[PDB]
């Protein structure tokens, strides 16, 4: 049980830093994600026609 | 095993690929369990939807420009202008044999933590049960471990036993002590033997499910048992809907070649979630504030557990509701619908439940219509006219010293007291035979009344070390010959004496 | 090309038919909707609401169905097989077979909406229908030809009063049967349709004699609505066109009422008494007129009434019982007592019950028996608190009688031998009014209680007698 | 004629039930620039609109008596008979509902919409869904889009969700 939790504590406080990461990389105008998202759009309505 | 967190964000990262259709559009209005979406035209009646916050959704009517959805969760996770989506299918359930160990809910989505069910299949909620061609007799026998319910009402596989009673009685009682007693021949060889159990528990508390499923679990009983929780917590459409999703999943094991048994706890708490749900709907209460469609919801859902023929698989599903009375009132709206369509009942009165006789089964109104048939050759035949017998002692003790009536006395009560097992203390057929015989031939009169627990007990061990032979063939054939009746009677005679 | 439809609009067993045309639908109309199972679907038009559309009831499941689908109509309505290749066959309601043996070879196809009998078409008469039950052949006789009720609530006893009347009278009647259920349940269709054919009644390999229709409680609301006139249309044409004494057995005939209230909120209409329909009175008078005898045959109705959680007074039972001849009420006090089954002396009362049809030896011991009953349940308040020390000398001798009068009417059937262990028992109706003139005239006030419980006539209860006190 | 675009069925047959009368004659392109000017002489003014809430009135100002409000404004075709059918049965409240929705018939039969996502779309005039927008995705994304969303959004929730 003492295991179980340190291995839950430990996958949570990790999962916590990495979702702050990326949410501070995307607020810092990040040109590739811009490029990106353009792209995808163009790409997914051209398979349905 | 080597960093685990690794191999599931691997297969999670490329999933979304083609999810912008148009599909469904937006909403207007939602209020009183109820979303008012305004658009999709291609979607079909009875189909399942969803939200922008995840809530699913079931399209009732749609009219003209509008659409009634009926939201299965909260009315905060949805508001004025929020997208929807539609799935494309009907209410439809997880089935299978993957299901046997968890605790499933209205959806089929588990909520017991033990990762995702490996279902077979998909099977509809609103299915239509089999006619007259694709069904046939119950013969099957379905032991339930009680004395006084294996003697006098037995149950078969196929046949729709209700549990009416009031609160505190021995309803929930009754249902439970049948799952647990199946553990002799579910885990053996013999796959016609076996009953899969399907407890439905709506309406109950959330700290009710959580104690029922634990002590079913340290008595080897909840490998081969599906839960369906659904408590008073959640929704009006999750606990309406609790019924037709239990008996999706259990219809599967009787179409292939299984018997499957339903326990739907209780059946007075799924009538009163469908009330509230056709209230805010602007429609007409009929008799105890209830719709036209009253009746119709608990006959379609009990029609289904039936017994099918040889040419379509030769299995059968059967059906335990509970019925919740207030006070007795046998002669209700949800007490004559349920009675009338089920295949006998079994009445727990109030009164003999708080003297001590657990359970209070009241042989003067529970019957079983094809339970005669669906029994042990062995029982019924030790058992000569129990169910007159037990029926006329109680009418007589209640009025009353004549000679004949001292017998009948005398008779009655060490046969009642016998017969009143403990709770989660199931007996075999084998054990439930030397029993009923020794009260019925007279082998009791003689003991006392306090020393009726003490001859049960001492009357099982004896027989299963010094005659071995007497209780193997009771289990194993199923009936008594000339020569099983007589070592059975020389046996109970020189126990008695010492 | 038919005229075709587009769906507007669906909410449940109504679903809203808009036309593009102009020759819109009439009422009653049958409208088929292609799907994909090889059976498209049925529905019935109800009411207009207007503006080239049309509200229909849809007799099968509505799931799956969106809005702007094809709906053709047939220009007719449901129309059902009629004639002698119905014998043996499970129809449906929309004359469909349902026993899997093929399609039913029938030269015409009668609807199942059709007008009555009119004033002139009519035929009264008052010939007595012998059942074989003691309490039935002395307190309420069933008259031939007319319409039977065997009213009752949940478990008292309406499902097993059909089936044992109908293996001792219909089973030598001569003319055919038409056994229509609706709303029953999903084992007693199949337990029917096996036992009738062990005892010569359905025979599928020859000759035949009662008509078997399909409609449990599994099915919709528009099919267990339409399962009474498609049992009745086949009904009529054997009695009008042939000219022979049918047997409609209805079970049960409370679910036709309940059927259509759960769908008329659907429909606009405003709800009436216990939520029940406005058009009550109509829609049960309109089926239950064509099920009469007329000029060219009879029709003995045999149907069951449904109490309303044991409630007479409700708009589904009180309104029965002014079309019916004969009714036979069953109360759910009297069944758990011991009788078998519980007949209500004091409820069940007939037309047929006279002196210038029965007799009168008959009219006498059928006043005489109902009047001793009626003084003993009156006087129940002070025998239940005070005692039956408490009456005089002749309360005491009258409360004896009646006790013992009460249970030797009940005579055990031959369909319930499973559920009491004893044979069946058949009375005739002159053995049956001479076994209860005896015991009103003091010949057998020395003999127990139990000795004309769940028994026959007079013999029966005197060779009891003997065998208990040996 | 009816035309597949339903639109509610009561409060949208307004508009529907007098476009199958002008669309006939060549009548359909006068009807745009007719019902703006009724909508903006009666909102963004206050002068005209003493009448719109109140329920008196009754044959004084709405109909009969109009002159200036009919022929001095944009009203001499079937733009009259628009406005005498809601001042008897009572719908002069609701003039932006009725021109609303004569504008998408015309949009739905001559144009298209589907809106992708950041702004609106292009609303071709061609034929089919399927050519045109993959030949205007291509061209708007390269000119302009200053993306200041809702796919990374939902992508995110899902992976903190599963810790
Ligand atoms: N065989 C038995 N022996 C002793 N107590 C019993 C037995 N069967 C049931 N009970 C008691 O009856 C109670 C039933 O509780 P519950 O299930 O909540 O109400 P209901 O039975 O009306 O659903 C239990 O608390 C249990 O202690
Ligand atoms: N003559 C009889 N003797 C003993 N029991 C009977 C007799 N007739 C009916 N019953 C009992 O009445 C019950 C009726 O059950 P069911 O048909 O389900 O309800 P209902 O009669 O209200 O339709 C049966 O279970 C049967 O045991
Ligand atoms: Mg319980
Ligand atoms: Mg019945």
């Amino acid at each position: 049980r003492y295991e179980a939790q340190v291995r839950q504590h430990e996958q949570e406080q990790l999962a916590s830093t990495v979702i702050s990461k990326v949410q501070s990389e995307l607020q810092n105008a990040k040109f590739q994600d811009k490029v990106l998202a353009q792209a995808v759009e163009e790409v997914e309505r051209l398979f349905a026609k | 095993p080597t960093e685990v967190s690794s191999i599931l964000e691997s297969k999670i990262r490329g999933v979304s690929d083609e999810a912008n259709l148009d599909e469904t559009g937006r909403v207007l209005s939602v209020g009183d369990g109820i979303a008012r979406v305004f658009g999709l035209n291609n979607c079909q009646a009875e189909e399942l939807v969803e939200f922008a916050s995840g809530v699913k959704g079931m399209a009732l009517n749609l009219e003209p420009g509008q659409v009634g959805i009926v939201l299965f969760g909260s009315d905060r996770e949805v508001k004025e202008g929020e997208i929807v989506k539609r799935t494309g299918k009907i209410v439809d359930v997880p089935i299978g044999p993957g299901m046997l160990g968890r605790v499933v809910d209205a959806l089929g989505n588990p909520i017991d933590g033990k990762g995702p069910i490996e279902a077979t299949g998909y099977a509809i909620a609103q299915l239509k049960a089999p006619g007259i061609l694709p069904r046939r007799s119950v013969f099957e026998p379905m032991q339930t471990g009680l004395k006084a319910v294996d003697a006098l009402v037995p149950i078969g596989r196929g046949q729709r036993e209700l549990i009416i009673g009031d609160r505190q009685t021995g309803k929930t009682a009754v249902a439970l002590d049948t799952i647990l007693n199946q553990k002799r021949w579910n885990d053996g060889n013999d796959e016609s033997k076996k009953l899969y159990c399907v407890y439905v528990a709506v309406g109950q508390k959330r700290s009710t499910v959580a104690q029922l499923v634990q002590t079913l679990e340290q008595n080897d009983a909840m490998k081969y048992s599906i839960v369906v929780a659904a408590t008073a917590s959640e929704a009006a459409p999750l606990q309406y809907l609790a019924p037709f999703t239990a008996c999706a999943i259990a219809e599967w094991f009787r179409d292939n070649g299984k018997h499957a048994l339903i326990v739907y706890d209780d059946l007075s708490k799924q009538a009163v979630a469908y009330r509230q749900l056709s209230l805010l709907l602007r429609r007409p209460p009929g008799r105890e504030a209830y719709p036209g469609d009253v009746f119709y919801l608990h006959s379609r859902l009990l029609e289904r557990a039936a017994k099918m023929s040889d040419a379509n698989g030769g299995g059968s599903l059967t059906a335990l509701p509970v019925i919740e009375t207030q006070g007795g009132d046998v002669s209700a709206y949800i007490p004559t619908n349920v009675i009338s369509i089920t295949d006998g009942q079994i009445f727990l009165e109030a009164e003999l439940f708080y003297k001590g006789i657990r359970p209070a089964i009241n042989v003067g109104l529970s019957v079983s219509r094809v339970g005669s048939a669906a029994q042990v050759k062995a029982m019924k035949q030790v058992a000569g006219s129990l169910k007159l017998f037990l029926a006329q002692y109680r009418e007589v003790a209640a009025f009353a010293l004549d000679a004949s009536t001292k017998q009948t006395l005398s008779r009655g009560e060490r046969l009642t007291q016998l017969l009143k097992q403990k709770q989660y203390s199931p007996q075999a057929s084998e054990e439930q035979v030397p029993v009923i015989y020794a009260g019925v031939n007279g082998f009791l009169d003689n003991i006392p009344i306090e020393r009726i627990p003490e001859f049960e007990e001492q009357f099982i061990a004896y027989l299963k070390a010094n005659e071995g032979d007497i209780l193997e063939a009771i289990r194993t054939k199923g009936e008594l010959s000339s020569e099983l009746l007589d070592k059975l009677k020389s046996a109970t005679e020189t126990f008695v004496a010492t | 090309g038919p005229a075709s439809g587009k769906i507007r609009a669906v909410i449940g067993a109504v679903v809203d038919v808009q036309f593009e045309q102009g020759e819109l639908p009439a009422i009653l109309n049958a409208l088929t909707i292609d799907q994909g199972n090889n059976q498209k679907l049925v529905l019935e038009v109800a009411q207009h609401l207007g503006e080239n559309a049309v509200r229909a009831i849809a007799m099968d499941g509505t799931e799956g169905l969106v809005r702007g689908q094809t709906v053709v109509d047939t220009g007719a309505p449901i129309s059902v097989p009629v004639g002698r290749g119905t014998l043996g066959r499970i129809i449906n309601v929309v004359g469909e077979p349902i026993d899997e043996r093929g399609p039913i070879e029938c030269k015409q196809r009668n609807p199942i909406h059709a007008d009555p009998p009119s004033f002139v078409e009519q035929s009264t008469e008052a010939e007595v229908l012998e059942t074989g039950i003691k309490v039935v052949d002395l307190l309420a006789p069933y008259a031939r030809g007319g319409k039977i009720g065997l009213f009752g609530g949940a478990g008292v006893g309406k499902t097993v009063f059909i089936q044992e009347l109908i293996n001792n009278i219909a089973k030598a009647h001569g003319g055919f049967s038409v056994f229509t259920g609706v709303g029953e349940r999903t084992r007693e269709g199949n337990d029917l349709y096996r036992e009738m054919k062990e005892t010569g009644v359905i025979n599928l390999e020859g000759e035949s004699k009662v008509a078997l229709v399909f409609g449990q409680m599994n099915e919709p609301p528009g099919a267990r609505a339409r399962v009474a006139l498609t049992g009745l249309t086949i009904a009529e044409y054997f009695r009008d066109e042939e000219g022979q004494d049918v047997l409609l057995f209805v079970d049960n005939i409370f679910r036709f009422t309940q059927a259509g209230s759960e769908v008329s909120a659907l429909l606009g209409r405003i709800p009436s008494a216990v939520g029940y329909q406005p058009t009550l009175a109509t829609d049960m008078g309109l089926l239950q007129e064509r099920i009469t005898t007329t000029r060219k045959g009879s029709v003995t109705s045999v149907q069951a009434v449904y109490v309303p959680a044991d409630d007479l007074t409700d708009p589904a039972p009180a309104t029965t019982f002014a079309h019916l001849d004969a009714t036979t009420v069953l109360s759910r006090g009297i069944s758990e007592l011991g009788i078998y089954p519980a007949v209500d002396p004091l409820d069940s009362k007939s037309r047929l019950l006279d002196v210038s049809v029965v007799g009168q030896e008959h009219y006498d011991v059928a006043t005489g028996v109902q009047q001793t009953l009626q003084a003993y349940k009156s006087l129940q308040d002070i025998i239940a608190i005070l005692g039956m020390d408490e009456l005089s000398e002749q309360d005491k001798l009258t409360v004896e009688r009646a006790r013992k009068i009460q249970r030797f009417l009940s005579q055990p059937f031959a369909v319930a031998e499973v559920f009491t262990g004893i044979e069946g028992k058949l009375v005739r109706l002159k053995d049956t009014i001479a076994s209860f003139k005896a015991v009103l005239e003091g010949k057998y006030d020395h003999l127990p209680e139990n000795a004309f419980y769940m028994v026959g006539g007079i013999e029966d209860v005197v060779a009891k007698a003997e065998k208990i006190a040996a | 004629i009816k035309p597949p675009v339903q639109l509610f069925g009561l409060d949208g047959t307004y508009a529907t039930a007098l476009f199958s009368a002008s669309a006939k004659d060549s009548s359909i392109e006068k009807t745009f620039q007719s019902v703006q000017k009724l909508s903006s002489t009666i909102s963004k003014d206050a002068k005209v609109a003493q009448v719109l809430s109140n329920p008196a009135l009754s044959l004084n100002s709405r109909k009969e008596v109009v002159s200036v409000l009919s022929k001095e404004l944009k009203l001499e075709p079937v733009v009259s008979n628009l406005l005498t059918v809601l001042a008897e049965n009572n719908r002069l409240s609701l003039f932006d509902s009725i021109a609303k929705q004569f504008s998408v018939l015309n949009d739905a039969y001559n144009g298209v919409v589907e809106a992708t996502v950041v702004s609106a779309k292009p609303l071709d005039s061609k034929i089919l869904n399927r050519l045109t927008k993959s030949i205007t995705n291509s061209k708007y994304v390269g000119p302009g889009k200053t993306l200041k969303a809702s796919k990374v959004n939902k992508l995110n929730k899902v992976l903190s969700e599963t810790i």
